[PDB]
């Protein structure tokens, strides 16, 4: 298939991969999380653009607002853990151990 | 009812005129006699090709030609 | 040009359809120069 | 929480799973679940401490991670298909990753990794919501997508969720996690059945649903989180203990029972499809589970652990708290083997 | 069942909750002329 | 070579994301976001999604990326290895992809892929008088009533939750 | 399995053939199961809350009897329902699919040889 | 459990959006409309196990509409073949297609 | 699968139309006056046929009446005709609003010495009925037949024999 | 392309100003300067209100990004459908603000 396709899934398995080997901050999580949703969106672009498949023009649109408020929520989680331990450090997250 | 309406026309002339806008909005375009001209209009715009039709021999509303009589008018609209 | 090459049906349709395909960018202008290609494929898109 | 609000938030999860069940775009299917996480994490916060907002954070990144596997495989199904038809996928990779998805949102292993630790720091309210309303739409997407699901990943996701709750539960004593093992397994045992027989799939799902309902009910309904405390129940309710007894001998699946009822049925479907080796194992697996059953029964029913004198005053005071169909779920939960055949009504 | 590695664990809160675990001051200086020493709390 | 533009921009997508990939810091990340958002609009906007485009510069970059960095700058107190190892291996990684496809005109690490230039998969028609995808677009308020309930519903859901779970009460 | 079957009339509970079928009667001993487990549910509700098991609120227990009863009648309703559309499909399939259901040819034991294995 | 709400009620929630071929703004067709529509008539109403290999060759003209992978890999060898010839110098390429010819409306 | 069927080069001649978009565009509405009957046989075994190598000869009808339509512009009208589209060539969006002046006195010169009748607002988005002789396509999409569907279900609903037959349960 | 030429002049001007004005003072030979803020070292303590503010425009944002379409909209041919759905988005709208409002979400920054 199509050139640009292969550029986009492997901006979201980068992404991807981001989002699934953490470092030390949530805050480079969110982004990790928010650059798949970015890749997803351009992919579902330049399909429904190339297939000429109008309804679905409103479709990306869709994609982006719901992962937006996720984002969102997303957000508003990491800004309560910045609130309890002064960092947003995934090492600080760790009392449901026991 | 009213003695409430000029208290909150008092106090805050921002949210009456907010609410009353708002109002008139929604209930505004049922009560126009001009809303049935908006979807005429819209309906009256070609933005697509007029494909014809095969005269099979019995269609006595479809014209020859666009200066025919039969067909649909648009005498409405440059008239109003 | 495919006359060296083994087994090509020259004009070989991709389609098991017989009907009509609208003829895709590359089919129609693969064989031109670039400009043509740029001014037919980004030409309206590039259009200030 | 402002108890409107409540209603609210609770019927927005509603929303969004029934979303899930009824829609027929792929689009709404994620749409259904993305509102329902979101509508789901003030329900994990309802008591603001350190412990929900860690849990809500990891059921959010893990929830967050399967939504976005979702919509990849939904758009690469678009590619290899042109449209949105939420039934079977037209690509083993977008299959591949809807699967995982799934698997990830219903906490199947290796995705299990949060599913205790969240059931552990939510309280037992939402906990139940989480582990047995949270598992309805992605198991309706599995009904949906099975003629593409690849056997062996499903097989595989089942017979590790299997195992590792049944060994993940032996190391407990808090009775969140020894029910979100029971989780595990549980949803092992249900996929493990998908691709031969679904209405087996819903019959597991409805039946760990009515035992897990109970369990949970019963322990709001006595206020306890850990076993030691579970065992104070004889001294302050001896129902209640005769309640946990049977609900927890049913949840092992030892007949007469109920819980009996689904795996004998999945063992019934996987013995038709010429699979020995597999429900076998699966079947002397779960022992592990009912072994951790018995753990939680001899300290609550079967002995009598020692009491405080606090206790007595607690004997003054009768429980009034509003325990909902917990008579009906544990009727329901215990004597429903005789009526086995009503299956059919699934199918 | 404790072992080496999960025997730093201690049991979890009673009520589920952990324990958790100030307000800014601000120089107006120098830079007629006073000096202000604000404690802000937002 | 400007045949391949919109490919060259992927390719600038691609390098984005091993930006903020990598995790240099959160607000560097975000800069490699931004980036990434660009270019990723331009590769929207050259097969005609115009309002798809300014979505992502005006939604994406400039509604949402800039509560990214504001609730960042708020945090992680203003003044690595692993870093520039991730970046050089995504980028040398990123670069064989493109040495492979280009040298072979087709390459396959999941799918199979054409190394032309993507202007070939295009249409040769035109849409007359209208955006094809401003009016699927329109179509949300006339054919998408379902959609706009539940959009509308989830935002106004997300209001709610992102005011009860602030508040710690 | 029989999800095909259910979709073109799709969220019925009972079908309108279902009235085809004989209902179950009220002496169903599958109904009188659902009303002892309404009963047991009674006396549950009486024990969890501290009440007299058989005494108190007779009124209660009887609702729990008569809705056991009213949900437990449409589920064997629903019940013979699908084993009949269960068995009707796999009739008419043996019916237009003969030659992947042939007659068998049964031998009587004058010609089947079996070997004979001597306990001993 | 697909609980068909939209049939039992009769209502349309997101059937318009599903496939290409249903009804667009300003009847705009999809490049697959032909394709997406003898594949749908295909398989019909028949179900899945009897649609995968009943309807494989409508279903492979679509996908082949879709993605144009075959068309391109044909693209790919005539390309390759004329860069080939003309790096042998026994082609050389028309006066339109170097431009040079006046085009035709 | 089969060879493309293309048609040659000497089937694809005809004498074009070479003038711009704003002469067309100055001269559209008496040209859809005028050119109505074989541009509307084109346009109907166009969307007949969906396919324009079966619509050549009625496209050079096309071709043939629009030359016809002004060189009896040219015959007659020439001078308010190419002033009438100059104005209009002028505009970068080519208003019709903007040059109602050299429309009027096109539209009276052509009124006068050929008689033409320019469409009132909504005659040329009218559809039309055109009478022809080509026969309908049965198959227009070449498309092969359908599978057989599965049989449907007939019968009254018998109950099950014995009941559930599950194991050991008589009901 | 004739707006990536546009983009990359003003770019580029931008870019050279930015480098005229870190760089041609450097040209100079002044003094170098020893030279040993309202918080003195304390660590910046965060605001709430701030980031509710910033989500409260993130969600408008999205709920403004659903609204944009409106002037196209207005075209379609099921125009009580669409008048139907736009006031019911700008209504939405309006009862995310009032509860914004009702819940003290706007106070201090109000
Ligand atoms: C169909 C599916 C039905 C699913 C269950 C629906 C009800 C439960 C969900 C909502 C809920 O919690 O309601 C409370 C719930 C009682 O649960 P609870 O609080 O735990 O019970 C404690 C005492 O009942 C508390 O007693 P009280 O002192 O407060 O007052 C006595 C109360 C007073 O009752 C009333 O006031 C009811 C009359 C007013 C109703 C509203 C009118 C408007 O009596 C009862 O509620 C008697 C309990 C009746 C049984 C409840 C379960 C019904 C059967 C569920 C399905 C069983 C299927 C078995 C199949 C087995 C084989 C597969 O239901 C009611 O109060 C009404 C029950 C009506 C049953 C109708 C059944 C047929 C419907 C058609
Ligand atoms: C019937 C079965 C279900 C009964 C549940 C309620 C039992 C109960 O509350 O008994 C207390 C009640 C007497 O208590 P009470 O003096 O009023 O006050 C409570 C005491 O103060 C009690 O004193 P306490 O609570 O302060 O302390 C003593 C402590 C003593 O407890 C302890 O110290 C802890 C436990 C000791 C070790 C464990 C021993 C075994 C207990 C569990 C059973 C396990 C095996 C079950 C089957 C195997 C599967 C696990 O706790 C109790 O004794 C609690 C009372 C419950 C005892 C019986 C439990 C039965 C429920 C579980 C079995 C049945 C359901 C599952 C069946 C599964 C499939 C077969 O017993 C009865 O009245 C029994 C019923 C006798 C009359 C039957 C009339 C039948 C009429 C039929 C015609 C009308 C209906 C028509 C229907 C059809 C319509 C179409
Ligand atoms: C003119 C219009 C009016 C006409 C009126 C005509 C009738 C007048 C009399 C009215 C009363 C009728 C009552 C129902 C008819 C008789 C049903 C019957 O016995 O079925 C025989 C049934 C099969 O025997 P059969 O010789 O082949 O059939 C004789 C008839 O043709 C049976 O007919 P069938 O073959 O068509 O039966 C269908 C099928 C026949 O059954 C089968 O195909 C075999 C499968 C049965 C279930 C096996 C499940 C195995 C795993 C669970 C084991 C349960 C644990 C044991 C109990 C734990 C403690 C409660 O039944 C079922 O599948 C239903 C499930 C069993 C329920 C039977 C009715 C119970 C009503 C009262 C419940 C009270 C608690 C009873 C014990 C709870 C457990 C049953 O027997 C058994 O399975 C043995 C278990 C005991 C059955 C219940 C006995 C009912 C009477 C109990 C009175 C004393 C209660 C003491 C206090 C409570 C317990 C502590
Ligand atoms: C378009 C917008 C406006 C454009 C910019 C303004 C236009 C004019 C720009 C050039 C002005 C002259 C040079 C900069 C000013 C120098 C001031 C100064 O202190 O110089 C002393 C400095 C240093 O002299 P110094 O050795 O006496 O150093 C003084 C400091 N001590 C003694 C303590 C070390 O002079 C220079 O650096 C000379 C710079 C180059 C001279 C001009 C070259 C041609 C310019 C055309
Ligand atoms: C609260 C929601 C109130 C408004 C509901 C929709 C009102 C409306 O105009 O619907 C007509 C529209 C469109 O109907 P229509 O009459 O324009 O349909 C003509 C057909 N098309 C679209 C092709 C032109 O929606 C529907 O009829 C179905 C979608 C909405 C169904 C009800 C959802 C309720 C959700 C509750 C939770
Ligand atoms: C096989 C699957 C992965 C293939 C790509 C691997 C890329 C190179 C990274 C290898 C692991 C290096 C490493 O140490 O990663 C750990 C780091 C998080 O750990 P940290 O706390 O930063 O450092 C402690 C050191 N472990 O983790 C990271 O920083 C990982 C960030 C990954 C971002 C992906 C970028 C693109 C990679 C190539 C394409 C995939
Ligand atoms: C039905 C049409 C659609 C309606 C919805 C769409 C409206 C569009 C505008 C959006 C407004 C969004 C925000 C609204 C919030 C309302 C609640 C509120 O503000 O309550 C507080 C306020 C007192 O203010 P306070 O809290 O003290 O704040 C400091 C300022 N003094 O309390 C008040 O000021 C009281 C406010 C309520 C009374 C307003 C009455 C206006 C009446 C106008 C005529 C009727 C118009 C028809 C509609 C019915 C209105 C009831
Ligand atoms: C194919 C299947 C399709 C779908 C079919 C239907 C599936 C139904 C799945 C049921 C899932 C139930 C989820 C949990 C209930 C949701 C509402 C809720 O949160 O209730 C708890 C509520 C909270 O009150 P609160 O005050 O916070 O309690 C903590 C102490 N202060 O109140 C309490 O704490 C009160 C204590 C008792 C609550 C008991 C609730 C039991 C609900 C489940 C009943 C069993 C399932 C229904 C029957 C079988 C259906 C399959
Ligand atoms: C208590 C049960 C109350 C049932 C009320 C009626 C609900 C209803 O009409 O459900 C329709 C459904 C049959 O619809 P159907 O299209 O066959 O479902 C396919 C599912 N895979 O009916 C059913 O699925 C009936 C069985 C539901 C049992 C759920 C609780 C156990």
């Amino acid at each position: 298939m199509s050139l640009v396709y292969m550029n986009i899934m492997m901006a979201f398995t980068v992404s991807l991969t981001g989002l699934l080997m953490y470092r030390s901050h949530l805050m480079s999580s969110l982004l990790c999380l928010e650059g798949m949703m970015l890749s997803l969106f351009i992919l579902a672009t330049l399909m429904i653009l190339n297939s000429h498949f109008t309804l679905a023009s409103m479709m990306p649109i869709i994609l982006l607002v719901f992962a937006a408020c996720e984002a969102a929520l997303g957000l508003s989680l990491l800004v309560m853990v910045s609130n309890t331990y002064g960092t947003d450090y995934v090492q600080n997250l760790n009392l449901l151990q026991c | 009812v009213a003695a409430f309406l000029k208290n909150v026309w008092a106090k805050e002339p921002v949210l009456v005129a907010s609410f009353a806008i708002a109002g008139l909005a929604v209930i505004l375009p049922t009560l126009s006699p001009y809303t049935k001209y908006s979807l005429m209009i819209n309906r009256a715009t070609p933005y697509n090709y007029p494909v014809p039709l095969r005269d099979d021999g019995n269609m006595p509303d479809v014209p020859s030609h666009p200066q025919d009589p039969q067909g649909p008018s648009l005498e409405w609209l440059k008239r109003l | 040009i495919m006359k060296d090459v083994p087994g090509w049906k020259v004009g070989e349709s991709v389609f098991h359809t017989t009907r009509w395909v609208t003829p895709m960018m590359g089919e129609l202008y693969g064989l031109r120069t670039g400009e043509e290609i740029l001014s037919s494929t980004y030409g309206f898109i590039w259009y200030t | 929480m402002n108890p409107i609000i409540l209603i609210i938030i609770l019927m927005t999860v509603m929303l969004g799973t029934i979303i899930v069940m009824i829609s027929t775009h792929w689009l709404l299917i994620w749409i259904g679940f993305e509102m329902n996480m979101l509508a789901i994490i003030p329900i994990m916060m309802k008591k603001h401490n350190p412990r929900a907002t860690e849990a809500s954070t990891k059921y959010f990144l893990t929830q967050s991670t399967a939504s976005m596997l979702l919509m990849m495989a939904i758009i690469i199904n678009l590619m290899f298909s042109g449209q949105w038809t939420v039934m079977k996928l037209f690509n083993p990779m977008a299959s591949m990753l809807m699967t995982m998805a799934l698997a990830m949102k219903l906490g199947m292993a290796p995705f299990h990794f949060w599913v205790p630790e969240v059931t552990q720091g939510i309280p037992l309210s939402s906990g139940l919501i989480l582990l047995t309303w949270q598992k309805l739409a992605p198991m309706s997407v599995l009904y949906q997508i099975l003629p593409s699901i690849n056997l062996d990943l499903i097989l595989t996701l089942s017979i590790l969720s299997i195992t590792i709750g049944g060994w993940g539960g032996l190391n407990q004593t808090q009775l969140r996690k020894i029910m979100a093992y029971s989780s595990i397994a549980h949803m092992g045992w249900m996929t493990a059945v998908l691709l031969y027989n679904p209405t087996m799939t819903l019959l597991n799902l409805i039946i760990y649903i009515i035992m897990t309902s109970t369990m949970f009910t019963l322990f709001m309904a006595n206020s306890t989180t850990t076993t030691l405390s579970l065992s104070h129940t004889w001294n302050k309710a001896p129902i209640m203990t005769i309640l946990v007894l049977i609900t927890l001998l049913s949840m092992g699946g030892l007949p007469p029972l109920s819980g009996f009822m689904p795996k004998w049925m999945i063992i019934q479907e996987m013995t038709k499809n010429d699979s020995i080796i597999l429900p076998t194992l699966m079947a002397i697996t779960a022992l592990l589970n009912l072994y951790f059953y018995m753990r939680l029964t001899y300290s609550t029913a079967l002995t009598m652990f020692p009491s405080t004198n606090n206790m007595k005053m607690k004997w003054q005071f009768p429980t009034t708290k509003r325990m909902t169909l917990l008579p009906t779920m544990t009727v329901l939960s215990t004597m429903l083997l005789p009526l086995t055949p009503i299956l059919s009504i699934l199918e | 069942y404790p072992t080496k590695e999960t025997a730093h664990w201690k049991p979890p809160p009673w009520n589920d909750v952990d324990p958790p675990k100030s307000n800014l001051t601000l120089n107006f200086g120098p830079q007629g002329v006073l000096r202000l020493v604000m404690e802000l709390s937002g | 070579m400007m045949t391949y533009i919109v490919f060259i921009l992927s390719i600038i997508f691609v390098m984005g994301f091993v930006g903020f990939s990598s995790k240099p810091s959160p607000i560097y990340g975000g800069l490699g976001l931004i980036v990434s958002g660009g270019v990723g609009c331009g590769i929207v906007l050259n097969f005609g999604g115009s309002f798809l485009g300014l979505m992502v510069f005006l939604i994406y970059l400039g509604g949402m990326m800039v509560v990214f960095g504001y609730t960042t700058a708020m945090a992680t107190e203003q003044y690595n290895k692993v870093v520039l190892g991730t970046f050089i291996t995504g980028l040398l990684m990123e670069f064989l992809m493109v040495y492979y496809v280009l040298k072979d005109k087709e390459v396959e690490i999941v799918f199979k892929f054409n190394g032309m230039g993507d202007w070939v998969i295009y249409d040769t028609g035109d849409s007359g008088f209208f955006s094809e995808e401003a009016m699927g677009i329109a179509a949300l308020y006339s054919y998408g009533t379902w959609l706009v309930i539940v959009t509308g519903w989830s935002l106004l859901i997300g209001v709610v939750v992102i005011m009860e779970i602030t508040r710690g009460n | 399995m029989m999800t095909g079957r259910q979709a073109r009339a799709p969220l019925q509970f009972l079908p309108d053939e279902a009235r085809s079928l004989p209902p179950p009667k009220l002496t169903d001993p599958r109904l009188a199961y659902i009303g002892f487990l309404g009963y047991c549910s009674g006396l549950i509700d009486n024990a969890i809350r501290r009440r007299p098991v058989l005494s108190a609120g007779l009124h209660r227990q009887f609702l729990y009897i008569t809705s056991f009863v009213f949900v437990g009648y449409y589920l064997l309703k629903r019940q013979d329902y699908m084993y009949a559309v269960r068995d009707h499909d796999m009739f008419s399939y043996i019916k237009s699919h003969p030659e992947d259901f042939p007659e068998k040819d049964k031998k009587t034991y004058r010609e089947v040889f079996e070997e004979f294995h001597p306990v001993r | 459990p697909f609980f068909d709400v939209q049939k039992k009620l009769g209502v349309d929630l997101d059937h318009w959006m599903t496939i290409q071929s249903a009804e667009q703004p300003h009847r705009i067709p999809a490049r697959c409309h032909a394709f997406e529509k003898e594949w749908i008539e295909c398989a019909h109403g028949i179900g899945s196990i009897r649609a995968e290999k009943e309807c494989k060759i409508e279903f492979e003209d679509f996908r082949e509409c879709l993605l144009r992978q075959k068309t391109m890999k044909r693209l790919n060898a005539i390309k390759r073949q004329r860069d080939k010839l003309i790096k042998e110098g026994k082609y050389t390429p028309p006066p339109h297609h170097s431009g040079q010819e006046d085009l035709r409306p | 699968p089969g060879i493309v069927e293309l048609p040659s080069l000497e089937d694809l001649k005809v004498q074009e139309v070479k003038v711009s978009s704003s002469v067309l565009k100055a001269a559209a509405h008496h040209y859809g006056a005028q050119c109505d009957k074989p541009n509307k046989e084109f346009m109907l075994c166009r969307w007949e046929e969906k396919d324009p190598r079966r619509c050549l000869e009625e496209g050079k009808l096309v071709n043939q009446c629009a030359l016809e339509f002004f060189r009896q512009i040219k015959r007659h009208c020439a001078e308010p005709f190419t002033e009438y589209w100059t104005c209009i060539d002028y505009s970068g969006l080519q208003l019709f609003r903007r040059c109602r002046k050299e429309q009027a006195q096109f539209d009276k010169c052509v009124l006068d010495k050929l008689g033409w009748v320019r469409p009132d607002l909504g005659e040329l988005s009218k559809v039309t009925k055109v009478k022809t002789d080509r026969p309908l396509p049965e198959n227009p999409y070449h498309s092969r037949a359908r599978p057989e569907p599965n049989p449907e279900v007939e019968g009254d609903l018998k109950p099950a024999r014995h009941g559930s037959r599950l194991f050991f349960w008589t009901m | 392309m004739n707006l990536m030429i546009t983009l990359l002049t003003n770019f580029t001007l931008a870019t050279l100003l930015v480098t005229i004005a870190f760089w041609l003072p450097q040209l100079n030979v002044y003094s170098e300067k020893t030279s040993p803020d309202p918080m003195g070292s304390a660590r910046l303590p965060f605001s709430m209100k701030f980031f509710l503010v910033a989500i409260t425009f993130l969600l408008f944002d999205l709920e403004i990004a659903l609204l944009l379409p409106l002037p196209w909209a207005s075209q379609t041919t099921n125009l009580n459908t669409m008048l139907t759905m736009a006031l019911l988005l700008i209504f939405l709208l309006a009862v995310s603000l009032a509860y914004e409002w009702t819940q003290k979400g706007l106070e201090w920054t109000e």
